[PDB]
């Protein structure tokens, strides 16, 4: 019996920007679902495809763990439905999905005292995403008719803008950490589930 | 936002003694754990740098023992027990407590012998610099030590700034000397103008300053 | 065995951007938080940013923050680092470096030990047209013992050129300092090289410049003019 790390995952220093949002794999391990519905820091648990409280007996083919931070108030955008903005140009979720989605309030971490920059979200895109296809090159973005030759006028704007962050803002807009987990059960031997 | 220093700024070393440098800092780097979060890093003559100490006083992977680090709060030293002639170099000390994290100015290490006396030399803009406009003069020292001299250029007295540069090459592997060269540039509207021009080098084994002047119009 | 390849470099006029990547090679690359250094030239080091196991960045330098972007891509094995409206102070080489301590390994996660260096590039930006060296002579100061005479090559970009002294032979005595900039961007260097004064009316001593890009290699014969 040796438990898997969830652990690094959700105690980790730093969380990645929402539009290079970070893709771990896990396998080969017994996970314990009991201490990620049980704990009382969370405040969005969620699941689509299986209800929390049967998920120590449904055996995996592989798990995947999407981690990132997004604004406040636009946590109602991690949804297979629900378009949006976010869910259009930086994340968007497989309308078939069978996960969860984790997401809890870091006022005091992630917010400095006069104004944060690691943080920046996507904008400006040619098209909407497509499930889970992850764009972190950047290039100098266009308005509308005209050449773009490397400058930023009324033409071609850079498309990443940087959060605030603020730490007297309202609840609406401090940052919210996300922790998407999608499992998987493809034609391979179960490795993965609980006890 | 914290800065550091290093203490000396450039020390003469030879081979077959210990030396010691000293690291200070401005916030005390011991953190909640209790360690100390300073590294020393080393570069040497034209290669990528090298890491040495990591994480106050835990010797690094690879390097010999001939490495000594010490020191908590505010003071950090680093003591070599037997210099060679392969510890020469630049070395810095870098924090990792509170982001960004910094380099030190850096110490300069070099192998060190007996003192030396500049020899100095003057040159003057040619004919192919009166065609041309812009007029160039050049202050030559060679074979002195150690690294530390200074320069005046002086024009009547009036001493000028800005204008003049300087550069020095590296020690010279057998006699360990160094080489200094200077030059003033200006335009056609003034060098044709003042008389007398002199380079005025300061050292420390000459009793006083030499000044090396020339007049125009020979 | 280890291996961190960066690529990128290249002359950039101010006011544009560039895209440095790194690619490693040899351990697994998402233990391990890396970092970007530059290192101006003839200066000491500088930190510039880095990134975490996770992809959070942590943090950029101080005169730098507002510019400077950098990405990861564990998938891929690589760091790349977009970089926006660019000034003349941004010349540099650029080391991307690895941490040491692997993550969970030990209170809180590594970050430090900078310790494997991949050979930096040579990022460089000016506006200037490419331009040919313009040599000039240093005769002896014609004064006892020995003298000293040199050649001086100015207003050239870019870099390296190179002097030698009697075709190649000549190299006891011989002094050639590093490239000092000037104002206009265009550099400026010399050679000198000590022969006896008693054998400098007579002889012959020629320095030859060699300049690659403009695809040249002129000779100066330097005798006393009096
Ligand atoms: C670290 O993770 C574990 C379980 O995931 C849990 O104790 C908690 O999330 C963290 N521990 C703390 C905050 O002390």
């Amino acid at each position: 019996t040796n438990l898997c790390p969830f652990g690094e995952v959700f105690n980790a220093t730093r969380f990645a920007s929402v539009y290079a949002w970070n893709r771990k794999r896990i396998s080969n391990c017994v996970a314990d679902y009991s201490v990620l519905y049980n704990s009382a820091s969370f405040s969005t648990f969620k699941c689509y495809g299986v209800s929390p409280t049967k998920l120590n007996d449904l055996c995996f083919t592989n798990v995947y763990a999407d981690s990132f931070v997004i604004r406040g108030d636009e946590v109602r955008q991690i949804a297979p439905g629900q378009t949006g903005k976010i869910a259009d140009y930086n994340y968007k979720l497989p309308d078939d999905f069978t996960g969860c989605v984790i997401a809890w309030n870091s006022n005091n971490l992630d917010s400095k005292v006069g104004g944060n920059y690691n943080y920046l979200y996507r904008l400006f895109r040619k098209s909407n995403l497509k499930p889970f296809e992850r764009d972190i090159s950047t290039e100098i973005y266009q308005a509308g008719s005209t050449p773009c030759n490397g400058v930023e006028g009324f033409n071609c704007y850079f498309p990443l803008q940087s959060y605030g962050f603020q730490p007297t803002n309202g609840v609406g807009y401090q940052p919210y950490r996300v922790v998407v987990l999608s499992f998987e059960l493809l034609h391979a031997p179960a490795t993965v589930c609980g006890p | 936002d914290i800065v550091m220093t290093q203490s000396p700024l450039s020390l003469p070393v030879t081979p077959g003694e210990p030396a010691s440098i000293s690291c200070r800092s401005s916030q005390s780097l011991l953190h909640s754990n209790g360690y100390n979060y300073l590294d020393w890093y080393l570069q040497k003559p034209g290669q990528s740098p090298q890491l040495l100490i990591y994480l106050g006083s835990n010797r690094a992977s690879g390097v010999p023992d001939r490495f000594s680090g010490s020191g908590s709060g505010t003071d950090f030293t680093l003591k070599i027990s037997r210099v060679e002639a392969e510890d020469v170099g630049v070395y810095y000390c870098m924090q990792a407590l509170q982001t960004p994290f910094t380099f030190g100015p850096g110490t300069k290490v070099d192998i060190k012998r007996t003192v030396a006396a500049p020899s100095v030399f003057i040159f003057p803009p040619s004919d192919e610099q009166l065609k041309s406009g812009t007029a160039s003069v050049v202050c030559l020292l060679n074979n002195f030590y150690p690294r530390e001299a200074k320069v005046q250029w002086k024009v009547d007295n009036a001493l000028q700034s800005g204008n003049s540069q300087e550069s020095v090459t590296e020690q010279d592997s057998k006699d360990s000397t160094y080489s200094l060269s200077s030059t003033l540039t200006l335009s056609k509207a003034d060098y044709e103008k003042h008389k007398v021009y002199a380079c005025e080098v300061t050292h420390q084994g000459l009793s006083s300053p030499v000044t090396k002047s020339f007049n125009r119009g020979e | 065995q280890v291996q961190l390849l960066e690529s990128g470099g290249g002359l950039v006029q101010p006011g544009r951007s560039l895209r440095l990547s790194c690619a490693a090679s040899g351990f697994t690359f998402d233990d391990y938080a890396m970092h970007w250094v530059r290192q101006a030239p003839g200066k000491g080091l500088e930190w510039v940013s880095g990134v975490s196991w996770n992809s959070g960045t942590i943090g950029y330098a101080d005169s730098v923050k507002g510019r400077f972007t950098i990405s990861r891509d564990n998938a891929k094995n690589s760091l790349y680092l977009h970089m926006r409206s660019l000034r003349a102070e941004d010349t540099a080489l650029y080391y991307c470096a690895k941490a040491v301590e692997m993550v969970r390994g030990l209170g809180a996660d590594p970050e430090y030990g900078m310790d494997v260096w991949g050979q930096g590039t040579t990022v460089t930006v000016s506006s200037a047209s490419t331009k040919g060296p313009s040599v000039f002579p240093l005769a002896p100061s014609s004064k006892g013992g020995t003298a000293a005479l040199g050649c001086l090559v100015k207003d050239y970009f870019p870099e390296p050129v190179t002097v030698s002294w009697n075709s190649g032979a000549l190299t006891s005595g011989v002094h050639t300092f590093p490239a000092v900039l000037q104002s206009s961007g265009l550099y400026s260097l010399s050679s000198v090289v000590t022969v006896p004064s008693s054998s400098l009316g007579t002889q012959t001593y020629i320095c030859n410049v060699n300049h690659k890009p403009s695809n040249t290699k002129v000779d100066k014969k330097v005798e006393p003019k009096s």
